[PDB]
């Protein structure tokens, strides 16, 4: 019960750094940065395959 | 009767606050929320009471009030710490009475509170008679036995928070840290800040100036943008010479022999008729090395103590 | 000919609303519920209570527990605070207290207290002992009175600061508790009473999940994290594109983008009652337990079991 | 269009985040995508 | 002692009452326990 | 049943404390006995 609840707390953690991630790469778009985008909302997404 | 009221009529706007998402979403939906949506909050479910603000200076606290105070469309109350203190002895105190008590009388409305740091400090027994009367009336007044606390809002700002007591601590019951703006709000500001006039730089080239200028603070960027508006009339009265270029006659700064390039000064020169050469990025360049960060590192370093702890 | 601002109105909160506090519930059932209900114990030898402190940390309940006894009283609730007391001239400053405790006789059966009763005392100097040394003389005899009037009045003081209190209004206040942090058990009774009337998601053990997940909190940091975990649903409509019809006519909620019946909207297009809230999940619980850190500080704690060892 | 592409990346990363907001991996992890294959697009 | 084992069975004994109204048998089950044990420890 | 014999294990706990103040051990080893086995019935 105790490793199962530490696995959604960090579970709960991953995924407010993929919305994070896809925030940046967002904000990033709007100096047409391409560069940071694919890389950002691209760490992201390997990130939502690594949960 | 005392009645020392005093409230007033800012213009500042939301989308001119840049970052601090987190206090933008606190605010409307302490301000906006109960007013728009009124039947949300009853019950159980409660609006919140006192909000805090802190950081280091000038990272946006008293211009976020500002904003709130525009889009209150409420009775905005606003004190120092000056109405409060009285002289003798008594109106020192009945004044804090009457202020939360014509406060509700007023309601819907919103308390701001600058620099609250002035009226703490229990420990010890510096300040006395003002700080047990003054601070006592303040938490048994704020809430108490039969005080409305539904209703009111009392914003707090300081930029010494660890010296604030942690009883009115537990008062501002939602406490928000306020820090340095990031690479993109300070393009931000930098865009606000240019404003109406002509700028010849792009969005990317303000990114290049938000990573040039790591570490400031609003006002920083305040005064580099005002040295950038005032780049063009050191060179517009400088030297020798100006030019007409182009509704009837206009003027401008130009080199010693050019194309149109009469001798005189700014004084010789006609009410309007006459026009700055439009900010450069070379006047940003060098507004950035005019002018060092405010704010030091150590301070920093309490204000990821306290914001570590109870941010 | 120079009376007060009072209590009237008994702000309504239930006796079952507040949690722990074992031995002042016990003090003081037996301090107003026992003597008005049973007069005929309390003859001679055996007196009643007259003076009462409670103290603690700040947001342990102190404040809280005296407006569940100022609606469970059926009696005369005065309450003043250190405003009221203070005056400007002179003499109003003390006579308002023989007032006081006057027209509290008069209309007896009355409770009275006192918040922070540190702002009433604390001498340093010159400038300290003047104009409160005659308020806090008055206090002094008024509350020798108890060889005078033994029944009647109780006299409730409260405080966040009890060793800056004089030892001799220590001693005033004869049967003095301290109220310290909850526990376990009752921080789930402040769970489950908190959430009222919100339809909920959790079980009583998850409750004590969450009351494990909180130890060392206050009153007030519960009050907050309750206050959060009910805003979190309104987050929730504010947030995103995409409601859902679900289920008397009508009713959409928050949803992810593409689901069973995912119109994209916002809250603004949507019509007055016809929204359905998310029913508060251990998510947005949890969510507000990493938002808000303990409030009060252990060092505090140590002092208040300074005090308490000693005096309590 | 690409004025408007650029504008979509965003529509769908947002609607990815809306979405991990009910822990909805699967819309996520197809908007984000969605998204990216047309950042190559561009 | 004593006067105050027998205080402290008390203090178990609720603990653990306070215990099953969160269903909690576990504690439960050990409190109820370290209690009685210590009654005969009397 | 079983929402009841939490119940009444309490019930007994409760008794064994009112017990113990008393000094009546007899009774408080019984009932914080009759209480304990049913917590393993259950
Ligand atoms: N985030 C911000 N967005 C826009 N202007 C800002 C921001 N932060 C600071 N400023 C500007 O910098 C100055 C300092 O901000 P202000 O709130 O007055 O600081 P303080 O709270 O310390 O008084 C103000 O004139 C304000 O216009
Ligand atoms: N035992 C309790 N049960 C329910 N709410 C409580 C309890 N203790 C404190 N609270 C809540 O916490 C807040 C603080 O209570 P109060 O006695 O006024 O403390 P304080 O005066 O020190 O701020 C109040 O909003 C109250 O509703
Ligand atoms: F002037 Be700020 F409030 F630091
Ligand atoms: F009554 Be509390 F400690 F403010
Ligand atoms: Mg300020
Ligand atoms: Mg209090």
């Amino acid at each position: 019960t105790k490793d199962e609840l530490t696995k959604i707390m960090d579970r709960a953690s991953k995924i407010e750094q993929i919305q994070k991630l896809a925030k940046y790469a967002i904000s990033a778009l709007n100096y047409e940065d391409l560069p940071t985008a694919k890389d950002e909302l691209t760490k992201a997404l390997d990130l939502l395959n690594s949960i | 009767l005392s009645s020392a009221i005093l409230s007033e009529k800012p213009n500042v706007k939301w989308e001119d606050v840049a970052g601090l998402e987190g206090a933008k979403e606190a605010l409307k939906e302490a301000v906006i929320l109960p007013v728009k949506f009124p039947h949300l909050f009853k019950g159980n479910r409660k609006p919140t009471s006192g909000i805090l603000l802190y950081g280091p200076p000038g990272t946006g606290k008293s211009y976020l009030a500002k904003a709130v105070a525009t889009e209150a469309n409420s009775t905005f109350f606003s004190v120092s710490s000056s109405d409060l203190v009285s002289k003798w002895m008594g109106e020192s105190e009945k004044l804090v009475k009457q202020l939360f008590a014509m406060a509700r009388e007023n309601k819907p409305s919103i308390i701001f509170i600058d620099e609250v740091d002035a009226l703490t400090g229990t420990r010890g027994e510096g300040e006395s008679e003002a700080s047990r009367r003054i601070k006592t009336e303040l938490l048994v007044q704020m809430n108490g036995v039969g005080n409305d606390s539904q209703g009111v809002l009392v914003l707090g700002a300081t930029n010494i928070p660890w010296q604030l007591d942690s009883a009115i601590r537990r008062r501002f019951e939602r406490r928000i840290y306020i820090p340095l703006p990031d690479l993109a709000a300070r393009t931000t500001m930098f865009e606000i800040n240019v404003g109406d006039t002509p700028c010849v730089l792009t969005k990317e080239d303000y990114r290049t100036l938000g990573a040039m200028t790591e570490g400031y603070s609003g006002s920083d960027i305040a005064v580099v943008v005002k040295d950038a508006l005032m780049q063009p009339i050191r060179k517009i009265q400088s030297a020798t010479h100006f030019k007409d270029v182009s509704e009837t006659r206009k003027l401008t700064p130009c080199s010693p022999g050019d194309d149109g390039a009469i001798e005189m000064s700014w004084t010789d020169i006609e009410a309007d008729e006459l026009k700055e050469p439009d900010l450069t990025i070379k006047d940003f360049l060098k507004a950035i090395k005019s002018t060092r960060p405010t704010v030091n590192e150590d301070d920093l370093l309490k204000q990821e103590q306290f914001t570590r702890d109870f941010g």
